[PDB]
């Protein structure tokens, strides 16, 4: 199996700022990592897949990078609706392991 | 219950034995035939149902009575007697040719003969739709059963005194076979350098656990509800062809592309699997042309590089990357080329057999293995 | 079972899967083909044509009736113990 | 677009069978793609359970392989979840998601609203 | 007596040469055509024989005269002239479509072509029973001859000025071929361990002394009097398959059993050759199940042990033992397994051919045996 | 010839053997398809349709007439010695 | 122009993608279908042409209107109301059977389906000659196009409220494939010793520069003006069979002669290529019988020795020598014998495959080439 | 290409070479099958049969119409740039 | 039941041809079994002559095969015996029997009534 | 061929007695021997086949035994209908050789 | 009988293209034989140009193969000659003949009338 | 590929003599030589082929002979209609080469 850790588990920022969420895998998963946004009252949305590829219909402010074991998600120019829950999961092999999760609060 | 006395019989097969005993249960006793003969004499319509308490209803159909009541009988106050006979004689002689083509010498074994309701259509008067409703044959799967020729009749009794044939017609019941999956396969071509190739796989494949078998769609209807088949369509698949479907790509035979082959791109998982070395893959959103280097045999097109792609003269909107970038020739093992022609098989089989005989003195004398 | 992965690399893709159903015959009905029509209202205007129709029928009907009789003759009741 | 909707019983007695139905609208699930099941434990943890492919290929998480079963129904365009020996540890929100059927591109692009199962 | 001139002609085949000169003997002369044209004008009936003292009778058939006399002429005083033409026009256009499909561009060579009487049915008025009656074609083997399409016609004259076609129709004569016996074969399966196997043999086999050959039943009717074939049905059998029928049983090919296979017991010599490892053989006399150990592939059931046996719910009385008790694996030589599928043959043939090429250098080394 | 003993050990059994007969053509009779019917009793009621019927027939009849003539003109009597 | 949104679609082939996009242009708009519905309500004839300025004319065909106008309506004042409905119902039920057999469950994919005008015959009223005339389809190539089934229709709209089907029917246009030659091949038998042999070659081959390929004549008609094919007919030929046709006589497979073989002499170049070891070749001008010593396999007959020759009882006048005297067995190379049988191939393929495995260890251990 | 000299020594000969032509579709006409006959002059003598005819037709027509509508909704106007 | 009945000339001249006919009732001889010919000499000696099988396979006694021939007729359901070069020793009672067609089970289960031939 | 000798040629017995007829073959024929009964005015009847197998419809008092070369037929509880001619015929091989014969006379 | 008749322009400008047309009567050129072209220069010299077989095979004289082309026309029973880059000394009578198509038997039995073309 | 020398180019003889025309080839062509007769107002006529085979319809006065490189044509019993051009051509191989030609005068 592949163990995924996601840090920081909590984060508070302000609109207009830029944040960065990191994920680490026990073994190299090449470039295969997906990012999700979770908001109450609506289904999860795929933001980035395969490390850096941005899903269509997603604002370009989201940006992912990294390969192998170290990955990261970058959000710039935070908007009022950009504060939500975020997850990273590897889609390379079996089984499919998600990340711990990250919460955003206004400040 | 009865027992078949295997003494007055010659060589008989299981089908003849089973159908012979099944005739005892199906056939009517001598009293029912006598009652049926009296009822048939008083029948006046093309299709009638005979009612009796000794058994179920019997449907009586006569193949010419529609013409007599609709055409001949109304036109008799003005037509001469001679003309009436000639008009009926023409119909009686065409009806005979239908009965001759159906119950004649072409039917070698009447005992083990199952005749579909469609083959009896002219003998029933021309149309079977009104016969089916009086038999109570209806439901949501009538069309699927009827298209698979699932309604069949057996010969039960032939009366030469009153000239009628009694048949036992059955409406089938569908039962799902546990553990069997029927897969429909599709394929696209691929280029090795400048030659366009194609993988030879069955159009239909059955799956039951670890066993892969062939499928015969001759009697099968792939209805929206499900697949309904008259016979059993599973027959064994060669072990070498089973290794191909289980992953071993070196065991799959490949053939060259014909002149009428137009299967060069398939839409799968929102992506386009296209042979861009044989068609012009163009990126509509950019205007550039997608090329396929000779080290690649097949191309997977997704929106991560080209949201809209023109293939031949058609533009489609592909989606998120669900496939590798391409297939490389040095990272895949391909099987031997073949030709499926009957004359191509004979020419190649004769060449192989001849070479085998030329080394018979060496292949059989396999003693150098222990001598070296 | 089927390695759909490797099949896609040589162009083979699955396009439909379903369960397999076979139909069997359980209940039987009786359908009789009345070969001789009712010509009572025709006032004996087809005597010659009907007679020629009957003799042609006997040529094909007789072999079928003989085969049925021969097979049903070899049927015996169960003589248990 | 593709819409996923989970239906089932809110409360399940311990050591019983949990049955869930994910109805799919705007797509045919006999045409393409893998159809998944993910559950979210209290504590922001997600675990992938299993999938059924349009080619009737199934796969399950080894941690609960023996007690899980996934089937579908083509007529009503929906697939089902069957979990057995349901203990207290199975109380979570259950999600159905669409993926592709081939690795290494097993990412979920359509999710259902989610339903909570209480033990 | 005439010669083929051989100079105005191009590449010509034995069929066209023979049929071309045979046209000289069958074609009428210029006087007979003029007499035929005059008599055809006065003809009024659909079928009519024209008697001439010079030669044999000629039968004239009209395919739309029956509609005109039976339907149109009686309605002349009732219907209007516009409607009469509309009804006949429908029948004429349907007639032309059948002439087009018969004597049309699909008929590549009108000279070397033989057309059966049944294929002429619509061109002749719809039916052929009245045509055969006036041709004198009758007998005890008409049905067998007619089932093999033995009554064939050839075009001898086409008159575009009077719009008629003359054909030469012949009633075949039956001649028996000495020394040839046509055998019909039947088979049952057997189990090797837990796999049900089947021997692949031709359904029909013909023998002539020491020679075994194949047989084609496409044009053959197996009437109770005898086998009647339109074309000579013997074609050669492969020498390996001839050794199979001579008893080697290691030259015979085995195939696996499909899903629909109801051939597991055969009644032969009052016995029951049954595969008891694939069906349930129950002894009705004693209630004991007849088993079959894996060392046996077939069992023969006789009254010496089981007077009455039930197989697949069928009870059959058997008689004196005319067969051994069983067939043992260790004392029989079986052939190699095969697959009869078109794709299965190609996959295995391609794999075998590739193996031969990989050892081409070794195969050509005939001096290796001499060296060692 | 056929070793029926070994064939029965692999399940093969004979179920019929008869003599073989072929067909030969000796005599010939003439059958004429009268393509143009008799419409004397119709009184010009089908004048237009008959002409349409004739025109379609010529398109298919003419190639056959030419083929027959091209071959029968290549047949010449014996002029030996 | 339009773009196909590949999001709501499952796995779709190129044919379904192309036929789906092509259906946007072909289909009428909503207003046009409203005008068509209004015009159809006023139509009274079996075949009618609808004139609209939006696009080309639309031909309306009713399959049972001819019966109503010609038969039922004239009989209204004579027949009873009950009898009129019975006669119409008989025709309606038969028409539904043809619609069901055409557009029913047998038509699995109605979008990418091509329907020939011949297959639509009953649905159009039973005859297509008047449909083609009112469609403007005429010319000197109609018969060749019609035979190849080149006039096909596609389903474009179905209206369940007014019960009509709109199809798009296209008259094909012919274009010549440059550099492609289609050869028809003929053959005669030859004798090796006392056995009659035959060379197995395709009946049709295709030439394109240096490449030889097979040719499928199923959809092709060889009209006098030219060869026109509805589908493409060139499919690849195996390399071994290509060396056979390019000169290598040892790469050609030969088969034994059947019983229905009447191809033993061909006329070519004014000469007679005859198998005089299988038939009787007699010189009419002298009475001498032409013999073929077993060192010869064929004999070429010319006027330089035999001005008039008789073979098989038919006499032919030959001409100037254009061939050698004969073909000698020792100066030619012949291929291996084969058998073109389904069971014959399986028996020989299984024997070859099983023989290969018996020496598999030796074949893979082909290291003695380097050892010695 | 074909070596006709060697083919004639094993009995094979040519008997007709020509050019090969294919069919292509350029212009399309519109043919509509009117499934409902005009029965105005029959004076409602076939209402029962006509009603039964509609019911049978609807079972066949409906699956086709649904298939056509399903595909025609995947066709979008060109939203270029 | 199977009934066999011979019918032939009682007296035949020496060196002439002998022709017998065993008519079979209650069975068909074109369906199964070997149809045999046995003759009984004066002195209680039985001697097997030959057989025709339903697969038209024939066999004869090695010491008599030169002058013997057995043929069948399917239409009338009978088979015949042809014996040539008849000597005075050929006089005997002639029997037609039914065996099975496969060794070692060539025992006769139905016999004909019997006819005698005088030389 | 195989020579079979049947003894005794003539046997005198009385009803209710047990008799025994022995047949000897020159070469071993396994268990394959058949016994027949000949009675004037009626057709021959098969009694025993393949050594010791009783044909259906035959009284159980007929006993067969032996294998190879020595074969015996035993009749117990003689009845007046059992006094007739008897033969032993081997059905193993060609040429099919019968026995000499044996007659039963009342005494 | 076989008749050969060739027609073409009497005068052609230098470096232009010359086209002939040998019409054939009494035979079909799409049935058998090689159809040839020979020209006779002033000075009693004959040179073979090339042939078109009935199996659309062609061959040309090596010394002039680069600027010669021979084709055929069905439904007209005619064959054509196309000579390009017509320089000086090309003025000669042009003959169309018939041969066999197999060596060593390439002799001509039917000849055309002959037409002269001036450069 | 092969050169043919036809001699004499000119020859005059009275009707009734026996002339002889010769052709010599550079390389052996077996017997494969043809002869032609050219007359003004008439198409060419084939006289001899394969060295010595007389074409049907040609008078037997013409008689060719020879093999390999040496060839000859003989016209015995000269007639007024036999005074025209004559040619010999090589039909064995490509390229097909004719001869020089020969006139016949009335002397």
């Amino acid at each position: 199996d592949v163990q995924i850790t996601q840090s920081p588990s909590y984060l508070a920022a302000s609109p207009g700022e830029t944040i960065t969420i990191n994920c680490r895998a026990s073994k190299s998963i090449s470039k295969y990592l997906a990012w999700y946004q979770e908001k109450p009252g609506k289904t999860n949305e795929l933001l980035i897949y395969s490390g850096s590829t941005l899903q269509s219909g997603i604002p370009s402010r989201f940006r992912g990078s990294g390969s192998g074991t170290d990955f990261t998600l970058t959000i710039s120019s935070l908007e009022p609706e950009d504060f939500a829950m975020y997850y990273c999961q590897q889609h390379n092999e079996y089984t499919l392991t998600f990340g711990g999760g990250t919460k955003l609060e206004l400040k | 219950g009865v027992v078949l006395a295997g003494a007055a019989l010659g060589v008989a097969t299981a089908a003849q034995i089973t159908a012979g005993i099944a005739l005892h249960q199906s056939m009517l006793n001598s009293q029912a035939i006598d009652n049926l003969r009296a009822s048939l004499e008083t029948t006046n319509q093309a299709i009638e149902a005979i009612r009796q308490a000794g058994q179920g209803m019997i449907l009586a159909v006569q193949g010419v009575q529609d013409y007599i009541n609709n055409e001949l009988i109304p036109s008799m106050n003005q037509l001469s007697c001679d003309l009436i006979g000639q008009k009926l004689g023409l119909k009686l002689l065409r009806y005979y040719t239908e009965i001759l083509s159906l119950f004649g010498p072409s039917l070698r074994d009447p005992i083990s003969a199952e005749i579909s309701i469609q083959a009896l259509s002219y003998a029933l008067g021309g149309d079977i739709n009104k016969v089916l409703e009086k038999l109570g044959y209806s439901g949501g799967d009538l069309l699927g059963i009827l298209e698979s020729r699932g309604i069949k009749a057996r010969i039960t009794h032939v009366d030469t005194e009153s000239y009628f044939i009694v048949l036992s017609i059955a409406y089938p019941t569908l039962s799902e076979i546990k553990g069997v999956i029927v897969h429909r396969l599709e394929g696209v071509s691929y280029n090795i350098g400048s030659q366009e190739w194609y993988t030879t796989v069955p159009k239909y494949v059955a799956t039951q656990g670890y066993l892969i078998s062939n499928f015969d769609e001759s009697s099968c209807t792939f209805m929206p509800e499900g697949t309904v088949c008259s016979q059993n369509a599973l027959y064994p698949m060669s072990p070498l062809l089973q290794e191909c479907l289980r992953g071993s790509t070196k065991s799959c035979a490949r053939t060259l592309v014909s002149g009428s082959f137009g299967n060069r791109f398939i839409l799968s998982q929102g992506n386009l699997i296209a042979n861009c070395a044989s068609i012009l893959c163009k990126c509509y959103t950019t205007g550039t042309i997608i090329n396929q280097d000779p080290d690649k045999i097949l191309t997977y097109i997704a929106a991560d590089h080209c949201p809209v792609v023109e293939v031949n003269g058609v533009t489609i909107q592909v989606g998120s990357r669900r496939y590798p970038d391409a297939v490389y020739l040095h990272r895949i093992d391909l099987g031997p080329p073949i030709s499926l022609g009957r004359l191509d098989v004979g020419t190649n089989l004769g060449n192989a057999i001849a070479k085998l005989e030329d080394a018979k003195e060496l292949l059989e004398s396999s003693d150098q293995i222990l001598r070296s | 079972q089927i390695h759909w992965g490797n099949l896609s690399k040589i162009g083979v893709v699955g396009i439909g899967s379903a369960s397999y159903k076979v139909m069997t015959r359980s209940s039987h009905q009786s359908l009789v083909i009345k070969l001789m029509p009712n010509i009572t209202l025709l006032n004996n205007c087809t005597r010659v044509e009907i007679a020629e129709y009957r003799r042609l029928l006997r040529t094909v009907l007789e072999p079928i009736r003989d085969a049925l009789n021969a097979m049903t003759q070899n049927i015996r009741p169960v003589q248990s113990v | 677009d593709v819409q996923l909707q989970e239906s089932g019983p809110g409360l399940v007695k311990p050591s019983q069978s949990l049955s869930l139905t994910c109805t799919v609208s705007g797509y045919s699930i006999t045409s393409d793609y893998a159809w998944n099941w993910i559950r979210q434990f209290p504590g922001n943890k997600l675990e992938w359970m299993g999938y059924i492919s349009y080619t009737l290929t199934t796969g399950y998480n080894p941690s609960l392989k023996s007690r899980i079963s996934i089937t579908r129904d083509s007529s009503k365009n929906q697939f089902f979840l069957q979990l057995n020996s349901v203990t207290t540890e199975d109380t979570a929100t259950y999600y159905c998601a669409r993926s592709g059927w081939l690795l290494p591109y097993w990412y979920f692009d359509v999710w259902g609203a989610g339903t909570t199962v209480t033990v």
